[PDB]
C-alpha cells in the first residue's frame, strides 16, 4: 500500500522516468505499473507474482 | 520475381487484420474490469 | 501479462516453419 495505492506484487527498480508532480504511472489499458516511493522518491515497477 | 519485393515494400492486410482485431478483443475484456454493473462502486476493497 | 490473461506459444517454432517450406522448394526445383 503505498498512501492509498492498494495492490499486490513484486517491485523492482525501474527505468521511467515521471514528470515532478506524478507520483504512479499507468500502463496501457489503464492499470497501475509502477509507483514512486513517497519517503525516497524512487520509481518501482510492478510486475505480476 | 525481383519485383515482387517492391509490391510488398510499398500489402499484408489480411495478417495484420487478423492479429490486431484479437488484440482489441483483449483489451476490450480488460477494460470492462473498470465498469459498475449497477454496484455502489468496481473496486472490492470498497 | 496482468490478471489470469496468459498467452501460449506455438509448438512449431519459425526455424522448423523454415524447415518445411525449404524442403517444399527443394523438392520441386
Ligand atoms: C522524509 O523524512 C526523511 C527522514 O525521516 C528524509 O530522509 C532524508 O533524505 C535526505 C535526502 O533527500 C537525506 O540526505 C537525509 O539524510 C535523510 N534523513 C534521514 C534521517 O535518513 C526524507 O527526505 C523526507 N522526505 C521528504 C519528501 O522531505
Amino acid at each position: 500500500n503505498f498512501n492509498g495505492l492498494t495492490g499486490t506484487g513484486v517491485l523492482t527498480e525501474s527505468n521511467k522516468k515521471f514528470l515532478p508532480f506524478q507520483q504512479f504511472g499507468r500502463d496501457i489499458a489503464d492499470t497501475t505499473d509502477a509507483v514512486r516511493d513517497p519517503q525516497t522518491l524512487e520509481i518501482l515497477d510492478i510486475t505480476p507474482c | 520475381i525481383g519485383k515482387i519485393q517492391d509490391s510488398l515494400s510499398s500489402a499484408l492486410g489480411k495478417l495484420q487484420d487478423v492479429v490486431n482485431h484479437n488484440a482489441q478483443a483483449l483489451n476490450t475484456l480488460v477494460k470492462q474490469l473498470s465498469s459498475k454493473f449497477g454496484a455502489i462502486s468496481s473496486v472490492l476493497n470498497d | 501479462k496482468f490478471n489470469g490473461l496468459t498467452v501460449l506459444p506455438p509448438l512449431l517454432t519459425d526455424e522448423m516453419i523454415a524447415q518445411y517450406t525449404s524442403a517444399l522448394l527443394a523438392g520441386t526445383i
